[PDB]
């Protein structure tokens, strides 16, 4: 199913079914979902960490009315949204293979870290279908658009070193010392100032439908509302007292 | 309890307080929102009245209790139509500002102000027509007239809710901030209103109110008729001076 | 032949069936829609009605030369003028399913509708200025009231069309789905509306119908009686009972 | 100087020239507007008119002076007002190519007209409210029909303008085009309608206004004779016969 | 003017006016909107393949009322438009030097393959002209913001290789066996799941316009269709099956 | 084809005679569609260009089926089909008069309101009697006759119930003429006689043109007649009616 511990402000989540590669069936999807519950709505929580169980990260959708627009309805697509959503930096420690909606997946997270030897395999049109999971979103601007049409209309495997040459993720480390960087980095996360963290998130997020005009009310907006947190004062008295900053997240 | 009544300068904040039902129009709500309203109608020191309810919600619906034990004859007699024909006749400019949830009478309340700025999270909904009701409230006027016959119909026959985006693309509202800047916005809104001529505010709402009442001609006579008004005001006067010699203007309210 | 009728619970589907003349609508097909909706009308086993046509044609307009052998005299003495008021007279939620083209009389169809669903190729149009007419079906008075003054004048007095997402941002549509899913889609709008109390729908309906023929004042009052009216049914009973213990409602009708 | 008057085909352009006074609309200037328009109504030679002003301006607003000397008894008596009603009198195709500002009467005398198309920085406005003034040239009326009430009253009630992108998304104006194509794309609009049959145009344009001015069902009945009309008129043979058989067609205008 | 092939599947279309180094005349327009009325049309041509004849690709509109607006509105944008409306893959096997419309055409293919010792020229600037056929459109896309910006302002040349490094591109080969693997790929196209293929572009371009949350209703809505194909079903089976799969592309 | 209501004819007068003297000349559900079937035949037969309806000398119409409306609940009352055919008596787009004797009460003044003009016996009736039985007007009875004779003497009526004589009806405009009871009728036909002497269209013009007068501000109302009145500056008839009238004849119409 779904593990998941919570430590020193880092909230990992396990896909855990290591034989299926993590692949979700409908009972794992209800897990998922409520452990994200607590990670929005618990703010000593303030950084997710998503990675896969056995060998692999995950082979995404299980598959074992022909309507799969139910399937995206139901399970990816609110999935997809609240991780979008969340006001909190999320890490995808990719640890293995990640195939179908489980690159897709892995691909949306705000920082993914990778296993050398991982792979992401974007088979979708192979079975006749389409990428889910905001994979027709993500691809164009993680990769630009000459490589999301590439990747996503001859549907074969990319391997961790080529998307990080393609700057669809942000590191590959061997894959011993993965789980170790990614914790590290989480739990870097959780003492940084969170709520800012969150309007960073999603200013990014909108910029990419919102104009330069459009955009720079929004970041005024996002400023005036990230110098009135404790963190903003905490800050910039830390720095001028060249002092280590105790960040709250508020 | 209830209602929460604050200012600032002649900007008046009506803020709705009941969140465990969240924000529901009580008749008692209702009433103190009229009390309210009235009040400040011949306040001389107000000029302009801001409406919120808090994140989650705005308001969100009416008490469906007080609804069901009104039968065919109690529905006829019934105190609450005529309340909500008194804040319409509030004459100063009425600025909702809407985060949450605005649905049946929330919506049909924030459809009744002047001016609506809404949250990135907003949702606009009439869910009337799944209870086996409508909308009684002006829901089935004011919606169509703002956001035209297509959009207000499936809204009004599906009961289905739009987002503070589609809201505004739509006419529905005229501004969509981020969530934690909606109300502190609006009250900016309001400032500005607030530093014109109050006089000039009344007349140029009451032209506003009445091009909903009639014909394209009468409405421009009509505007004519309160344009001339102002000409005769000390107001006016002073708006254009301070104008001219560029400074801030000091309205008497005459 | 000429047009197809369809059911799905109580949701009646229409499709004009005139392939090789582009929809065009004619005389004998309109008098066909005309009675198939006054049939609708009165089976209380129908909800709501979908029109539609076919993916490359909604309607192209109507028949050209049935309008031609019209002279003054036969033109002022013409059957289709009422022929579209007994259209407009159906009492039922009418939802406009729009692929491909609704030009002219077409165009005119989907705007006599509730509520129109487009698909992303779908074009709307009122060509019938460059024939040395002009829109004689409600073009001039329906487009105008939802999308404005300069855009339905751009339209009429020009005759150009425009697409599926200047019509949603515009307001003379409220969907925009791909062309393969809008007819799919377009019922299961219809089955939501269809799912609440028939009576509802038709007084939530007229309530709708009747804002564009008062000034609001008048509309809010002629709401309130349409609302009392439900209040009076035993579906609203129904209705919210199925809600508050939360159930899917079965209404009688009454 | 003041006005300049120039001429492609059937097509009439009128260009506010008054530089120095960003081409506030003067009394003179008004008077101008109205002597060329009546002109025009009655040559048979033209179709269409368009109304710009340069690349800065189009109009801002009026001039200050003139409307200050008036006081409440000479406001009472001005002139100005049946000189808007002749304005809107004009009974052919009225374009406006507004590009930079219009603001005041400016913005008034682009909402008076039937079609707008605005250059990329463009700005509308009403700002007589924060002059201790308000709109009395139609922007009470004639804004809130086209954009809805919540946009119509922050601008009249606040006075701040908005650009020529939330114009068109709001329904003010049906086209944008880069600043140094707006005068050129205006006319061409122009030449497109002035290729149709000028009753036709005129019917057409006499069914818009009356959309403003009655309910639905009337204003069905008054289209049905407007179009009752041409299908007595000779263009409307040519127009369908010159469609038919492929051409461009020569109308007399009758 | 416009030499055409089918075979197996593909439709390739070669640029034929070689000592012009196939640069376009409004009668080469003309045949070009005839073989592409075709792909359209018919339905068992499940790949479209463009590549010039000689040495160039194509130099872009030959240069012998000044109104540039009617050349675009003529000729380059219907045939752009359509190209972009295709639901089907294309390919650009850039055999040689690609200038003016000729390179940001090239650049337009769902899939580029160049030789290596071909050029992309796009100097519009130097004429003091703007990139067209969706050139300003395209080049943020493909190369990202500042090196479009860079491209199109100072307008001088791009080797295949560049462009490759750049994301430009999918792939550059030797000269001679160009003609080789873009026809190797091609034939692999026409025999992949079409129509699913159509959607995969359609929401990939669609997606340079969207919200992600407008996005995923869109991805819902291109599954639920995919998944009721024939080549869905296929697919499902071959694999299953381990046995090769007989896509028809419906 | 109803013996309750006699269709005969008068050169291009149509006369229309309720005929159920058993039940007052209460109109039927049947009565009515009958009605209605009459007049939307007569709208299209270019032979006909004026109407006139009456009943008999004691009553003209006492009223509706009492029963037709009591059997219908709420939910009966919400989808009844009687009420788009008074919208189809009303689209009757020729001349309508009301020759009305004795009792026009209830849906009988309604009918009678209905009509373009009335003309009346000396001993005729006009009421609305619905609010003494617990309802009120149905088919138009709360509309037009407040716009006819002013809202003291329509609310008092309505209200109260109460009827008014012919005279007082002539004095209030409800009525535009009151003969003796024997010679209403006969006179009324005088009346359509003269009024089916003018050109058909123009009956049709000026007859919509004073319908769109209740439906629309008065500057509206004048723009509209200005368009209709165009119209007929289209027609042939508007040549044959000045000629005839210059040249000092009896115009012949063609009805174009």
């Amino acid at each position: 199913f779904i593990l998941s511990h919570v430590e020193k402000g880092v909230m990992t989540l396990t896909l855990n079914r290591p034989e299926r590669l993590n692949s979700f069936n409908d009972e794992m999807h209800a897990q998922l979902a409520e452990c994200l519950k607590q990670v929005e709505r618990d703010d000593t929580i303030r950084c997710l960490l998503l990675t896969g169980a056995g060998r692999g990260f995950c082979a995404g959708q299980d598959l074992n009315a022909p309507d799969l627009g139910m399937s995206v309805e139901r399970f990816y697509n609110p999935l997809v949204r609240r991780l979008a959503k969340l006001p909190k930096p999320v890490i995808c420690a990719v640890n293995g293979v990640a195939a179908g909606a489980g690159a897709t997946l892995a691909l949306g997270g705000d920082i993914v870290i990778a296993a050398r030897s991982a792979k992401f395999v974007m088979a979708f049109s192979k079975l006749g279908l389409i990428p889910d999971c905001g994979g027709t979103w993500l691809l164009p601007r993680v990769a630009g658009r000459a490589r999301a049409m590439g990747l996503a209309l001859l549907g074969n495997q990319l391997s961790a070193e080529q998307a990080h040459e393609w700057g669809m993720i942000w590191q590959v480390v061997d894959d011993e010392t993965l789980a170790d960087t990614a914790q590290q980095l989480a739990r870097h996360l959780a003492t940084q100032p969170t709520f800012g963290l969150g309007l960073i998130k999603q200013a990014i997020n909108s910029a990419e439908t919102n104009t330069l005009d459009t955009q720079l009310d929004l970041e005024r907006d996002y400023q005036r509302l990230a110098g009135r947190s404790a963190d903003y004062r905490e800050g910039v008295s830390a720095f001028l007292a060249k002092r280590s900053p105790q960040f709250t997240g508020k | 309890s209830e209602l929460i009544v604050s200012r600032q300068q002649r900007v008046l904040l009506l803020t709705l307080n009941r969140p465990a039902a969240r924000n529901a129009l009580n008749n008692a709500l209702l009433m103190q929102l009229v009390n309210e309203l009235e009040a400040a109608a011949t306040d001389t020191s107000i000029s302009v009245c801001v409406i919120t309810g808090n994140a989650r919600f705005f308001a969100a619906g009416a008490d469906l209790n007080e609804m069901a034990e009104k039968d065919l004859a109690a529905t006829l007699n019934d105190t609450r139509p005529q309340l909500w024909a008194r804040l319409q006749a509030f004459n100063k400019p009425l600025i909702a500002a809407v985060n949450g949830y605005a649905l049946g009478a929330g919506c049909e309340l924030a459809l009744l102000c002047d001016v609506v700025v809404a949250g990135e999270n907003a949702r606009f909904g009439l869910p009337e027509i799944t209870l086996g009701i409508m909308p009684g409230a002006g829901g089935t006027q004011r919606l169509i007239r703002s956001v035209g016959k297509s959009l207000a119909s499936k809204m009004v026959l599906s009961g289905e809710s739009i987002t503070a985006q589609q809201a505004q693309q739509a006419g529905l509202v005229s501004d969509v901030f981020p969530s934690d800047l909606t109300l502190e916005y609006a009250l900016q809104l309001a400032s500005k209103m607030a530093r014109h001529s109050p006089l000039a505010l009344q007349a140029a709402k009451q032209a506003l109110r009445q091009s909903q009442e009639v014909a394209l001609q009468a409405g421009l006579a009509q505007e004519r008729q309160l344009f001339t008004l102002l000409a005769a005001t000390e107001d006016r006067h002073e708006g254009i001076s301070a104008f001219l010699q560029k400074r801030t203007p000091d309205f008497k309210g005459r």
